[PDB]
């Protein structure tokens, strides 16, 4: 037993920079103790100038966007002991529609925070705990759990309307993908590469679609399902799967178009027809209109597992796991710019909104970040 | 068309006859095209080489195959955490095992069917290399290489639908840890999906017996992040409402048998469900059955939940074979290993009926014989009868036996030798004849255990054993005493025993300080040493009897919660020895819970033993009876309970060890150096009773492993007869009543590498000499 | 074949260990023994043993 | 192992075959498997397997030998010398039992196990009735003679420790299943004093007279 | 190196004690036999003992 | 009553009361091996006896046997049928 737990794919040595911006933070403030090492999508909203953020143990905070000052320091944490408490697991971003937060959990919770002083509306228990981000559509707040299952809360007070049911595979990846508006509608995902059309006001499945191969294997090679982004456009209906093409469908029929297999992992974005991703080994490819050229793409972030894309101004931010901000361009991506090293990983969706780069570290050290 | 002349050019590796039995065609035949497709099939099936070409022009058909080097020189590279033999064992049932003429259209075939069984092992990675190298004349050394990594971590099985109840304490009970600290090992984070079938039922099985009757999971999903590193598990309980049990009536087909069966499922009205109650109560009605000439019993048991209320009411039904004969008995497997030592392991008799139990439990006793790795069993019909059964073991040999020697190094003490062996099965009938040596710079210890535990075969035990111990030591005495003993091992029944046998030791000791408190040992049994020079010497004969009696009822493996255990150890010298006494040695261990829940428990051991002399002459003193230390009375240093022992001016210490001896040695104290370091009186008497609470505070799913105690101990240690003339300078050493008691804390732990046993007390009471210490962390207790 | 274990505890209580067995069962255990020789005393003795399991 | 140099040639073979002459088996025996391992399919391959299981039977070799047997017979049975492959095979099974202890042979070894007696008397009673005219049939009967006589043993020693415990009806079971299997051998007309002492133990006095009628007129 | 006796040949099996018949007396009935049972004489002039030569066929041609 | 050890002892053939009493003269040897079961010891000493013994050693000091013998006539018909309940000591 000379030295365990070796290594195969010996990422990216992290090469040279070439700064021509140097970009700065100008504030940061750390919110209690975030996953650490929990797989969990957990991103900070924002509203009237005002970011949030949350905790898979303990407080959600709503400090301010421009000093970084708390408003309401609630605690949220369950009932307490002898010596210590237990701490309520929560997962899903923070989604702002009026004046309500909602911020899933993974104990079948969600809970409606106010943004006066914090204090709870309303709570009602789901089947299965909440992975996704609850999804404010007309009144409706469709938030798709990890157990297949679409339930529709309403709005006002509980009010659990109606819940879809989806099939599961035996060993899945993940619960994710949280259904979208389209013309009053809700284009959900799913596992086992099934792709709904669900109806907003009931419930009732327009269509469903097959979205990549399978049978590679007995369990591993078929791990396909679209579980990213579900997007929208133009009445063009994309969907990222996770081992073949991503999608062509349509909002009424839903036929099959242009199926270029390149781009198959996560959290493609449409910004006139210029879907950028990642694809399985974290490189920037910028995909092509409708098939083909597939103008650019990266290669210098090759197994540095990166996150989802930012598009601050046309330059396409992300971070790594490592914690470093290497920008990209939007023509020809040859690193324009680089930040310094943000210790603790980085895991979270980076969220971009109207001015500041809001982005929450793997304990949570929101960091607004301006050039 | 009709063939004349059979082409077969070349002839490689195929045989002869092979390639004209394989071919459907002959001389003198007439086919078409399709015959010919159905002989490309036929060498393409045949598997050794196919690069086939058919032509016919005129009367011979030209069928020839051309040759490749389609052998099967596997060799693994290096591989780091599978064996090497796994592979070899797979690829032999599935492939490439030597021979068989692997093809190139398999390579991808045997890469894809190996990486699955990595990913069965739980190492997502599957990069495999298979290269094949061709060597001349129809060989190829292929070779494939591993690029593996890190295997799956268990993440956290948080389980979603549980209320009333905390989720610590349901993964408490669990095999997949996901969360293994530096502080104890008790699983692993390794996923296995056999284990999780057993989760799956045992926690059924523990949220059953709270009266929660209805129970069911309605899915069990299990997922890995992207870069898979980590595995989650979920759980959906649904527990519904709490019911209490109502009726156990029984209906069914039972050989006049009801009147002894409505005693053993009558219940009282009121009691809560218990889902292990319920287990029992049908292996109850599936021995009484089986104790009357029934083989296979057969019970059932529906619960009838009735809603709208709190009531269940169960119904059983039976039906048990109608003889099943078991008259045979083979052991096949066992070698050097006589036959007569495996029947009479069992209780089965042959001829006899067939009992369910009984070929179970004989199993068991295989097992714990010792020397057996594999004990299988099998219930084979023979034709014919279709009652006659034959019962058959299969059993495999562990090869028992060890040679231990060591050597030491110069640790202030002297080299030190070691040298024994044993090896428990001296030959077939299962003696235990072994040699020992354990030869210091003072120490010349030797074992003869010639133990044989089946004479007289019912059960009980006869062993002889030697010894010669030679412990040169200092008191303030050179011993050195070599005998023999023979005792046996009458059982009486389950956790019962009994001892008794004689023995023989002849002991000389010398080079030893006058202290009064054993000054009166040789005054009176005949001798009168001087009280001016000190390398006197003295020896005895001893014609021993040793007798005992055993009793443990732990009922736990390592950690007790109830029970108790009580054993005596006599010894008389009756007929010829120098020097007649008699010591005994009583103490308990009972527990004691003081609830339902094995949580809460007291628990509370004595020692006794007080044994005089009898005849006008004095008890040997080195057999007197300690008492200290982390064992008895934790708070004190060891052994130094009893009577302390004083000198007088007898200084002759002949050329003092410097330091070693203190106290009035040939460089001590020349006038009533008052002693420390007491020698145990022949009285002795301590208790000790110790409540236990659950360790604060940690997390539950660690909290059965550390057992946290608040204990109280006490005992005293005195001489029935010291001296009454003259001496009283000092504290009377024959009053009883001079306990010590010393309450404290003592904090157990199960380290990843065995246990280990910490304690903190404080003695509250004390008197004039008294060696103090605390923060005692004696590990190794396990009984 | 390097496959020690480790073993701490299994008038000593002492000699944490490893068990070096290699190829036929025998193996090259280091112990660290502590025992009381006289009534107060721990010193020392800290010894190998070979361990042929023949 | 060490690198057997044949260009093409026997003069591989050559010096295996010297060294199987020679008193040495495990320097030969690597010698053989190898021109075994590459050239298994020429005329130097039908002697090679039968000098490589004479070689491994010579060295001791564990049940990897019978298989070596078992592949001969599989491939091809149809041999002029087919007699000897048998005999070997049985030898093998007859030379699996002595050892009657961990390193030594002192003690009578008769009640260990005795599966592969019965797995080389069936193969020496095939060979000795198939072809009665070989050269390899004088032992055979020989062999079966010692064979059958210490399955008798057997059974004369399981039907001894249930005469003691108390159990009489499995040593009635075990005399009566010998008289029928191994009557004319030695350690059955010793069991029949061993059958009078359980008939007369069951109160029947009028069924062990027929028992002490052969003990007294079918012996000495 | 645990079978080393029965590997060179050795007279161990030989000298054994003949397989003598029983012979029921007048009246009574004997438990006939089935299976294991020694073949008929069969003789001739093979070498017995460490006589006969374990050996492989001559070539084998 | 040397109360050490000494397990229970028990010998084929379980009988009862109700299974013996069923056995008349003459039916066949075939309805009587279905009926009690097989028996564990025949008399191979050229004749068609079977023994039905049901013997136990329960615990300390204690024998309890019951010989059921019956004989069967050539081809078939039973003639001899005869019970032994007590142990004859």
């Amino acid at each position: 037993l000379f030295n365990s737990e070796e290594d195969v794919v010996k990422m990216s040595p992290l090469p040279t920079v070439e700064n021509q911006f140097t970009p700065t933070t100008a504030w940061s403030t750390s919110v209690g103790s975030g996953i650490g090492n929990f797989y969990s999508n957990l991103h900070p909203a924002l509203a009237d100038n005002v970011v949030y953020a949350a905790d898979r143990a303990g407080l959600v905070k709503a400090l301010n966007a421009d000093d970084g000052k708390e408003i309401w320091s609630v605690s949220l944490a369950e009932k307490d002991g002898w010596f210590s408490k237990e701490p309520a697991l929560l997962s899903g971003g923070v989604t702002v529609s009026g004046g309500h937060v909602y911020i899933g959990s993974e104990k079948a919770q969600v809970y409606a925070l106010n943004t006066s002083d914090g204090t709870v509306a309303w709570q009602t228990k789901v089947a299965g705990e909440a992975l996704s981000r609850p999804v404010v559509s007309d009144g409706l707040v469709l938030i798709h759990t990890s157990n297949g299952q679409l339930q529709a809360l309403n709005e006002a007070d509980g009010a659990v309307k109606w819940t879809v049911n989806l099939d599961m595979p035996s060993l899945s990846l993940r619960g994710e993908s949280a259904p979208t508006t389209a013309f009053g509608a809700a284009v959900v995902g799913g596992d086992n590469g099934r792709v709904s059309a669900v109806l907003m006001e009931q419930g009732q499945m327009i269509w469903q679609q097959r979205i990549s191969q399978a049978t590679g294997s007995t369990e591993i090679d078929r791990l396909s399902d679209v579980d990213t982004t579900p997007v929208v456009v133009n009445g063009v209906v994309f969907a990222l799967a996770y081992n073949g093409n991503l999608t062509a469908l349509d909002l009424r029929s839903g036929q099959i178009m242009w199926k270029r297999e390149l781009g198959s992992v996560n959290d493609f974005i449409v910004d006139g027809n210029r879907i950028y991703l990642v694809d399985q080994n974290d490189r920037v490819m910028a995909l092509t209109i409708d098939g083909g050229v597939t103008l650019w793409t990266q290669s210098d972030l090759l197994h540095r597992l990166l996150t989802s894309p930012v598009l601050y101004n046309g330059n396409l931010v992300v971070g790594d796991s490592e914690g470093y901000l290497h920008w990209i361009n939007v023509e020809d991506g040859r690193f324009v710019a680089q930040q310094k090293v943000d210790s603790s990983g980085f895991q979270t969706e980076p969220v971009a909104a109207d001015g500041k780069l809001l982005i929450q570290a793997k304990d949570g050290t929101v960091y607004s970040i301006t050039r | 068309f009709v063939v004349k002349d059979i082409h077969f050019e070349g002839l490689q590796r195929v045989a002869v006859g092979a390639a004209l039995l394989s071919m459907p065609v002959r001389t003198g035949d007439t086919v078409n095209d399709e015959d010919i497709s159905n002989t490309i099939r036929a060498l393409f099936a045949t598997g050794n080489f196919e690069d086939v070409r058919v032509l016919r022009d005129g009367d011979t058909l030209l069928v020839q195959v051309k040759e490749r080097p389609t052998i099967a020189s596997i060799t693994f590279s290096g591989n780091k955490s599978v064996k090497d033999d796994m592979l070899k064992q797979n690829l032999e049932a599935s492939g490439v095992r030597v021979g068989e003429s692997l093809d190139r259209t398999t390579i991808a075939d045997i890469e894809k069917g190996l990486e699955d069984f990595y990913y069965s092992v739980g190492k997502y990675s599957a990069s495999v290399k298979a290269v094949v190298t061709p060597l001349p004349r129809n060989r190829v050394d292929l070779k494939l290489v591993f690029q593996e990594g890190v295997s799956a971590e268990i993440q956290q099985i948080n389980i979603v639908g549980n209320h009333a109840f905390t989720t610590d304490e349901l993964i408490s009970h669990f095999q997949l840890r996901d969360e293994v600290p530096w502080w104890n090992v008790v699983g692993d984070r390794k996923y296995q999906k056999q284990k999780l079938a057993g989760d799956l039922e045992t926690l059924r099985s523990y949220y059953l017996d709270r009266g929660y009757a209805r129970f069911n999971i309605d899915s069990t999903q299990v997922s890995l992040t992207p870069d898979k590193k980590g595995i989650y598990v979920t759980v959906n309980i649904t527990e519904g409402d709490q019911y209490k049990l109502s009726g156990v009536e029984v209906s069914g087909n039972l050989a006049g048998h009801s009147a002894e069966i409505e005693q053993l499922t009558k219940i009282e009205p009121g009691e809560l469900y218990n889902g292990t109650k319920v287990t029992k109560m049908e292996d109850d009605i599936k021995k009484l059955l089986g104790r009357y000439g029934y083989a296979y019993p057969r019970v059932q048991s529906m619960p009838e939940i009735n809603d709208a209320d709190k009531t269940v009411k169960l119904r059983v039904n039976v039906d048990a074979g109608n003889r099943f004969y078991v008259r045979k008995i083979r052991f096949e497997g066992n070698d050097t290993s006589k036959d007569a030592v495996l029947r009479r392991e069992m209780r089965q008799m042959e001829g006899a009926w067939l009992g369910s139990d009984l070929v179970d439990q004989g199993k068991e006793r295989l097992n714990r014989l010792g020397f057996f790795e594999t004990v299988d069993t099998d219930t084979q019909r023979v034709p014919g009868s279709p009652d006659q059964v034959d019962v058959v073991y299969k059993v495999k040999e562990r090869n028992t036996g060890s040679f231990n020697f060591g050597i030491g190094y110069g640790t202030e003490s002297g080299v030190s030798f070691q040298a024994g062996v044993q090896q428990d099965n001296w030959l077939g009938t299962g003696y235990a004849v072994g040699i020992n040596g354990t030869k210091n710079d003072y120490q010349t210890y030797a074992e003869l255990s010639v133990t044989n535990p089946y004479f007289t075969v019912d059960g009980v035990s006869l062993g002889g054993r030697l010894f010669y111990n030679d412990f040169q030591a200092d008191d303030a005495y050179t011993n050195k005493s070599y005998g023999t003993d023979v005792t046996l091992g009458f059982p009486i029944n389950e956790y019962n025993s009994l001892r008794a046998g004689l023995g023989y030791v002849h002991n000389s000791l010398s080079n030893m300080q006058p202290q009064v408190a054993m000054w009166r040992y040789l005054y009176s049994m005949g001798e009168h040493p001087s009280t001016s020079d000190q390398d006197n010497s003295f020896k005895t004969d001893d014609f021993t009897f040793n007798y005992g009696w055993t009793y443990n009822k732990l009922d736990r493996g390592y950690f007790p919660t109830d029970g108790s255990r009580v054993n005596l150890t006599g010894k008389v010298t009756i007929p010829g020895s120098d020097n007649e006494y008699y010591k005994v040695t009583l103490d308990t261990a009972t527990y004691v819970p003081i609830d339902d829940d094995h949580k809460w428990v007291v628990l509370g051991r004595t020692r006794w033993g007080y044994g005089d002399g009898l005849g006008g002459k004095e008890m040997p003193f080195y057999e007197n009876f300690y008492a200290g230390g982390s064992s008895t009375v934790r708070g004190f240093q060891s052994n130094t309970i009893g009577p302390k022992a004083v000198y007088f001016p007898h200084q002759a210490s002949n050329y003092d060890p410097d330091y070693d001896y203190e106290c009035a040695t040939q460089d001590g104290a020349k006038d009533l150096c008052k002693s420390d370091d007491a020698v145990g009186g022949n009285a002795m008497a301590v208790a000790s009773l110790e409540f236990i609470t659950p360790t604060p505070f940690i997390s539950d799913k660690y909290a059965n492993s550390v057992r946290t105690s608040f204990f109280w101990d006490m005992g005293t240690v005195w001489d029935t007869n010291w001296d009454s003339s003259q001496y009283s300078g000092y504290p009377d050493y024959s009053d009883p009543s001079n306990i010590r008691m010393s309450a404290g804390i003592a904090l157990q732990w199960m380290s990843p590498l065995g246990p280990l046993v910490f304690s903190y007390a404080q003695p509250f009471k004390k008197y004039d000499g008294d060696k103090a210490e605390q923060f005692q962390f004696n590990c190794g207790k396990t009984w | 074949d390097w496959k020690v274990t480790a073993r701490a505890c299994l008038r000593m209580l002492m000699s944490v260990g490893l068990n070096a067995e290699i190829r036929d069962n025998v193996r090259f255990g280091l112990e660290f023994e502590k025992s009381a020789f006289g009534k107060y005393n721990v010193d020392n003795a800290v010894n190998a043993n070979f361990r042929y399991s023949f | 192992k060490e690198e057997v140099p044949d260009n093409p040639p026997n003069e591989i073979y050559a010096t295996a075959q010297q060294k199987l002459q020679d008193g040495n088996w495990r320097q030969a025996i690597t010698q053989l498997e190898a021109l075994d391992n590459r050239y298994p399919f020429g005329p130097y391959s039908q002697q090679v397997q039968l000098d490589l299981i004479y070689a491994y039977y010579k060295n001791a070799d564990l049940p990897l030998a019978q298989a070596a047997i078992d592949r001969f017979i599989r491939l091809n049975p149809t041999h002029p010398n087919i007699d000897y492959v048998m005999y070997m095979r049985g030898l093998t099974n007859m030379a699996l039992d002595d050892s009657a202890l961990q390193g030594f042979f002192g003690v009578d070894r008769s009640d260990r196990d005795p599966q592969h007696a019965r797995a080389a008397f069936s193969d020496f009673s095939k060979l000795v009735r198939g072809y009665p005219n070989s050269q390899y049939t004088t032992d055979a009967t020989k062999r079966l003679v010692f064979l059958k006589d210490r399955l008798a043993k057997y059974e004369y020693s399981v039907a001894e420790y249930y005469t003691e415990r108390g159990a009489w009806v499995a040593v009635v079971n075990r005399v009566e299943g010998m008289l029928r299997d191994y009557p004319d051998t030695q350690a059955t007309r010793d069991a029949l004093p061993l059958m009078e002492n359980a008939y007369r133990q069951m109160q029947m006095n009028a069924q062990a007279e027929k028992v002490a009628k052969i003990i007294a007129a079918n012996s000495s | 190196s645990r079978y080393k006796r029965q590997v060179s040949g050795d007279e161990a099996y030989l000298e054994a004690a003949p397989l003598a018949e029983l012979h029921a007396p007048a009246g009574m009935i004997l438990p006939v036999t089935s299976g294991d049972y020694a073949i008929p004489v069969t003789n001739g002039s093979g070498a017995v003992g460490k006589a006969l030569d374990i050996r492989p066929p001559a070539q084998p041609l | 009553e040397r109360v050490v050890y000494r397990p229970d002892i028990n010998q084929g053939n379980y009988l009862t009361a109700n299974d013996v009493s069923k056995i008349r003269v003459g039916m066949t040897q075939q309805q009587v091996a279905y009926a009690l079961g097989t028996p564990l010891m025949s008399d191979p000493f050229g004749t068609n006896t079977w023994f039905y013994v049901f013997r136990q050693q329960p615990g300390h000091e204690g024998v309890t046997q019951q010989t059921l013998t019956l004989t069967f006539n050539s081809s078939g018909v039973l003639t001899n049928i005869d019970n032994k309940p007590a142990l004859s000591g």
